[PDB]
Order: structure tokens, then C-alpha cells, then sequence
């Protein structure tokens, strides 16, 4: 099994200067050590480092299934720091960005295990980009469920929801526009923004074939009416 | 259906592992489309009664394949075929 | 093997009586009347040595008649349990009534429960899940004696009450709920019963509100019994929202478990109103403003936030908010009950589109009905 141990040494390469998406399924890779092992620390310190490395690749489909395979494991769970990663991840809204470094600032002293403030925090200039790249990845997803309900916004209320000033506002929405994941429309000066929407043919996509979606259940209406109508009826 | 129809379901299951019961209607009244489709299967009940069999409704429909086609299509010798895109989607507007 | 029941023929004043007639009934041979009134002997409460010598012969009955079924062993052995006060020996000899017990009627699925009835005291928490999975496994096929669901309630009840889940709580009791046709029990019992039964429903996360089946017809007389003042708050969490002094009057009647489950219901509520504010008005109309959600929940508007969008994460509406003048745009809604005077209101809905279509068909084809020939 030492091309397995290997692939420990491949992910110094991989993770060294330009990649965080190739460690997603690398160190899932090295995982498979451990399942052999017969180790304890090693072992404990295998789960963290592969479950908070969730931040530093980018947003992608790949990432939400990714982190649906570990989800679920008996062991995992067992860590305090694994509930608040799947706390800001499932369902989203909102939590304070401090909060966020309370969680995350007591890994240094936390452990037991210090893997993963050795592959984050570890290096000052690796852990800084990882600072910055916390940041974008939080106020992302700010913007990726607060997109979606846009219709409009104010930059007022951005940048008092976003914790930051409204040119680090402008900042963020620039870098994430020219990535053209979603398409804004930001305007400071009449304090009017907004993300979305369709942005359709819209005349006959959007209006049509949506309405008359819906005329389908209105036309299904009486067909599962007397259906379920049916099925209260006959069993009592 | 009368109440005594799940019984011949639940005999002939040895038969088939999914029996499906077809109601049908020999005179054409109403309000439609003829017969019913009706599958057994086990849905309990949200108040968590012992499990009991109401029959869930399965959609009906007519079709055929070449030579039943073949039969029937002679065998109207009754109405206008269609015809597209004047008397067609109106009277689909009554009915 | 007649002298072992003839010393304990005599139980006390007017036993040998009716016992003068159970000896009569094997010598004719028939276990069957013999074995309704020896049931009915074990039904009778007493000291009881009675049972526990007369088992081995009950035993010995059922070695070479190989039939009667295992139910009548497992009433017997459970009024036995009582007084033998060992769960362990107990659970030697149902295994072994298990084993040595075969019929065409499953006899797994009342063997499972009379062991799952006799673990209250290993505690619980070791074998428990496991045999009570493997109850409604068995119960699949053929649920139509409907006996054995409420012991699987049993069972599955003393499992709830590690704490257990109490969102699931409301599923197993529903299952009692329907299981038993007949309540044919003290409602004194069963107060208490729906009442820690409604604190276990209503303080489950999994379930906002569900005021429809808090209207539920066999349960509603349960509640008649029981204080309004739970009445009242499950229809705060049934309409409410706030309401702010029914939520409140649930703490000044039930103490205990709603400390730590009271700001749950209270986002529980916050996101109830949610669906019935765009629901309640004929609208829509359905994009609402910040000043009727911060006044409504009371809440500060940098809360409101969290708080319509995890409704959206809930699945009661998948609105978007219009974050400028922070106003709420509604989408859909959560259909929850409805009411009397409904059906009413429903035909005049109806009939109004009855003839809308008719007049407007038919002075469609009244057109063309010329031409058409």
C-alpha cells in the first residue's frame, strides 16, 4: 500500500500553489489510508482535513455532491467544527461573519488534531489567501441566495448585511460579475441595485409556457381532486 | 367498485406480483374517456391505521398499434377526419 | 400429570367451583373452551402461584396438541412475568417459546413485542432498535390482525422515551391513533396521554404547525377532556401567529420541556404567518412589505432576512424578497386547513367559471354553428 501512501506525497504538489479543486477528490484519495488503519490520530485528523477543505476550492456542481458522499458518516459528525460547517452550508441565510471567525479562530487552540491549521493556517501567506478566499466564499454565498430573490436591492442594506464598506461591495460584485454567474445591475449613486432576472424571450417562455405549467395542475385539478377524494372515502 | 373487489386482487397476486383492476363501461353515458384504471397497493394512512388496500387511480388511455388501427379507422364511416385546424380544437373547446 | 393439577385445583373460596367444570374439559379433550377459561383464570388477578406451577402443564398441553396457537402463550406468559419480577428467566423461556412455536400466522411479530414489552428493565438502548425494527418488517405481511400494532406502539413508545426524537414521537402515537378502533379505555388515561402527546408534536422541529391533524375527530374528544389552554395555543400554532399571549399561556400551563423548545416554536411560528398573510387575503397581490413582517414578528428587519428565506428553505413558499424598499415577494403558498362556509364560497368560485365557459363557448360555436352543417 505505498503507492497509496504516495499519493501523500502528490498532494504537497497538488495543493502547493494554483490548485484547490484538484484536492477534492485527492484527499479522498488519502482517505483510503486511514480505512485500513489501525491509527487513531492520523486517522481523526484525515476526517477534518478532508472536511474543511470545502471553502478553498470554488463554487461548482461538483462541490455540492462532493460534500453529499461524506455526508452522512457516523464519524464524522462527532466534531463541533462539522456542525457549523454544515450549518452555514444546508439551508444558508445568514450568520455573523465574527461568529464565523469564533468557530474558526479556536481551530488554532482546538485539537488534539492540528493538520488542518497546518494546511490552512500553517503558512502565512497560504493562510491569508485562504482569509481572502474565506471571505469570497462567504459573502458568494450571500450573494448566490440573495441573487436569486433579486428583483432589487439597495447598497445601503448590502453593505450593512454584508459587514463590509460598500467599495469592498463593489469589489466583490466585480470579481463575481466578471465570473458571470449571475448578471447584476449596480448603480451606487441612486442606491438602487439589483440582481436577476430573466432576461427570457421573455414573451413566450416566461409568460406562456409557465402559466399554462401551472393551467397543467389546473387542468389536473379535478383529476387528482376526485383521486385523493376517493382514497378518504373508501377506507373509513 | 364495490367493496368486495380487493379480495380477487389479493388472490391473484400469486399470479402476478402487481395485479392492476380495470373498471370498464359497457353503454358510453359519461363524462369521457371509458372504463377507470385502478392498481393495488398498500398506501397505509397518515393516522397510522393497520395497513389497508385503497386502490390508487392509474390513467387511462386509448391507443393501438397497425392492424387494430386498421379495423377501427375503417370502422367509423361516421365524421369529418380530422379536420385539422378549423372544427377540431372548437369542438375540443365545448367538450 | 393429573395429580399436578389436582393440587392446584383449589386456589381459594369458589375456585374448585368453575374448576370441577375445567377438569371436565380435558377429560373430554377439548383445549380450546379449556383454553378460554384458563385465560380467563390467567386474566383473573391473583397472588399468582397458581399460574406459575400450572405452565408446566399448560406446557406439556401444548407439546403433543403441536396447534394452539402462540398468542394465548403470550397472554399467559406476560401476566406470568408480573410475578416471577426476573426479566432474564423470562426471556429464556419466551425464546424459547419462540423456537419451539411454529403456525402459519407469524409468530415472530408477537414473540418481538412480548420481548420488547419484557426489555423495559435490561434497560434499553443495546437490542432495543433492532427487534423493534424487525416488528413492522414482519407486520408487512399480513396486517389484517391489527392486534399486534398497538404492542408495536408499546414498543416502539418505551423507545421514544430515551428522547428520542420528539418529531417522531407524533408518527408512532398517529399509529396508536389509528391502530385501536375502540378506545374502549378510561379517558382519564388518555388525557395525559394526548396531552404529552400534543407537547411532543408541538415541540418537534420536523413540524411547524400541522394544525389539520390537531383537528383530527378521535383525538378532539381527548382534548374536550383536557384544559383550553392547550386548545387555545395549539390554534396559535394553528393560525396565530402572534398571539403573543396564547404562546405564553403554554408556558404558564406545561413548565417542563418547553424551556428549551420555546424560541424553537417561536421562529416556528414567525415562519407560520408567512404562508397565511398572503393566503388569508385574496391578493395577490402577493409581494408584502418589511413594515407588515417586522410589525407581525415583532423582529428587527435585519432578522427578517432569516427569517422569510428559512421558510424558503422550509418549502412553505419559495417567494423572493425585494431587498430595496425590503419589500417580500410571495410565490405559491402552504395550503394548511381551510374552513366551514368554504364548500359554499368553493361552488360560488365554481359555478361563476361554469358559466363564464358556457356563455362564452357557446356564443362561440353559435357563431360558426351555420356553417359547420
Amino acid at each position: 500500500k505505498l503507492k497509496l501512501k504516495y499519493y501523500n506525497l502528490m498532494i504537497q504538489l497538488d495543493q502547493h500553489e494554483g490548485s484547490y479543486l484538484s484536492i477534492c477528490k485527492h484527499y479522498r484519495a488519502i482517505y483510503d489510508t486511514p480505512c485500513i488503519q489501525a491509527e487513531s490520530e492520523k486517522w481523526q485528523q484525515a476526517l477534518k482535513s478532508v472536511v474543511l477543505y470545502v471553502i478553498l476550492a470554488p463554487f461548482d456542481n461538483e462541490q455540492s455532491d462532493l460534500v453529499h458522499r461524506i455526508s452522512g458518516d457516523k464519524k464524522l459528525e462527532e466534531i463541533p467544527k462539522y456542525k457549523d460547517l454544515l450549518k452555514l452550508f444546508t439551508t444558508m441565510e445568514l450568520m455573523r461573519w465574527s461568529t464565523l471567525v469564533e468557530d474558526y479562530g479556536m481551530e488554532l487552540r482546538k485539537g488534539s488534531l492540528e493538520s488542518p491549521a497546518t494546511d490552512v493556517f500553517g503558512s502565512t501567506e497560504e493562510g491569508e489567501k485562504r482569509w481572502k478566499d474565506l471571505k469570497n466564499r462567504v459573502v458568494e454565498h450571500n450573494i448566490r441566495i440573495m441573487a436569486k430573490y433579486y428583483t432589487r436591492i439597495t447598497m445601503k442594506r448590502m453593505a450593512q448585511l454584508l459587514d463590509l464598506s460598500v467599495d469592498e461591495s463593489e469589489a466583490f460584485l466585480s470579481n463575481l460579475v466578471v465570473n458571470k454567474t449571475i448578471f447584476a445591475k449596480v448603480d451606487r449613486l441612486a442606491g438602487i441595485i439589483n440582481f436577476q432576472r430573466p432576461k427570457d424571450p421573455n414573451n413566450l417562455l416566461n409568460d406562456w409556457s409557465q402559466k399554462l405549467n401551472s393551467l397543467m395542475s389546473l387542468v389536473n385539478k379535478t383529476t387528482h381532486l376526485i383521486a385523493k377524494e376517493e382514497m378518504i372515502h373508501n377506507l373509513q | 367498485l364495490h367493496k368486495n373487489d380487493i379480495a380477487i386482487n389479493e388472490l391473484m397476486k400469486r399470479y402476478c406480483p402487481n395485479s392492476v383492476l380495470v373498471i370498464i363501461d359497457v353503454k358510453p353515458k359519461d363524462l369521457g374517456l371509458p372504463t377507470e384504471a385502478y392498481i393495488s397497493v398498500e398506501e397505509v394512512h397518515d393516522d397510522g391505521t393497520p395497513t389497508s388496500k385503497t386502490f390508487e387511480h392509474v390513467t387511462s388511455e386509448i391507443g393501438a398499434e397497425e392492424a387494430e388501427e386498421v379495423g377501427v379507422e375503417h370502422l367509423l364511416r361516421d365524421i369529418k377526419d380530422t379536420t385539422v385546424g378549423t372544427l377540431s380544437q372548437r369542438i375540443t373547446n365545448q367538450v | 400429570v393429573p395429580g399436578f393439577l389436582q393440587q392446584s385445583q383449589s386456589s381459594g373460596p369458589g375456585q374448585p367451583a368453575v374448576w370441577h367444570r375445567l377438569e371436565e374439559l380435558y377429560t373430554k379433550k377439548l383445549w380450546h373452551q379449556l383454553t378460554l377459561q384458563v385465560l380467563d383464570f390467567v386474566q383473573d388477578p391473583c397472588f399468582a402461584q397458581g399460574d406459575g406451577l400450572i405452565k408446566l402443564y399448560e406446557n406439556f398441553i401444548s407439546e403433543f396438541e403441536h396447534r394452539v396457537n402462540p398468542l394465548s402463550l403470550v397472554e399467559i406468559i406476560l401476566h406470568v412475568v408480573r410475578q416471577m419480577t426476573d426479566p432474564n428467566v423470562a426471556l429464556t423461556f419466551l425464546e424459547k417459546t419462540r423456537e419451539k412455536v411454529k403456525s402459519s400466522d407469524e409468530a415472530v411479530i408477537l414473540c418481538k413485542t412480548a420481548i420488547g414489552a419484557l426489555k423495559l428493565n435490561i434497560g434499553d438502548l443495546q437490542v432495543t432498535k433492532e427487534t423493534i425494527e424487525d416488528v413492522e418488517e414482519m407486520l408487512n405481511n399480513l396486517p389484517g390482525v391489527t392486534s399486534v400494532h398497538s404492542r408495536f406502539y408499546d414498543l416502539s413508545s418505551k423507545y421514544y422515551q430515551t428522547i428520542g426524537n420528539h418529531a417522531s414521537y407524533y408518527k408512532d402515537a398517529l399509529r396508536f391513533l389509528g391502530c385501536v378502533d375502540i378506545k374502549d379505555l378510561p379517558v382519564s388515561e388518555q388525557q395525559e396521554r394526548a396531552f404529552t402527546l400534543g407537547l411532543a408534536g408541538l415541540l418537534g422541529e420536523g413540524v411547524f404547525n400541522f394544525g389539520e391533524l390537531l383537528m383530527h375527530p378521535v383525538l378532539e374528544s381527548l382534548r374536550n377532556t383536557d384544559r383550553q389552554w392547550l386548545i387555545d395555543t395549539l390554534y396559535a400554532f394553528n393560525s396565530g401567529n402572534v398571539e403573543r399571549f396564547q404562546t405564553l399561556k403554554t408556558a404558564w400551563g406545561q413548565q417542563p420541556d418547553l424551556a428549551a423548545n420555546e424560541a424553537q416554536l417561536l421562529r416556528k411560528i414567525q415562519l407560520l404567518c408567512l404562508m397565511e398573510m398572503t393566503f388569508t387575503r385574496p391578493a395577490n397581490h402577493r409581494q408584502l412589505t418589511f413594515e407588515e413582517i417586522a410589525k407581525s414578528a415583532k423582529i428587527t428587519v435585519n432578522e427578517v432576512e432569516l427569517l422569510v428565506m428559512k421558510a424558503l428553505s422550509v418549502g412553505l413558499v419559495k417567494g423572493s424578497i425585494d431587498e430595496v424598499d425590503k419589500r417580500v415577494h410571495m410565490t405559491w403558498v402552504q395550503p394548511r386547513v381551510l374552513d366551514l362556509q368554504q364548500i359554499k364560497g368553493m361552488k360560488d368560485r365554481l359555478e361563476f367559471w361554469c358559466t363564464d365557459v358556457k356563455s362564452m363557448e357557446m356564443l362561440v360555436e353559435h357563431q360558426a354553428h351555420d356553417i359547420l352543417t
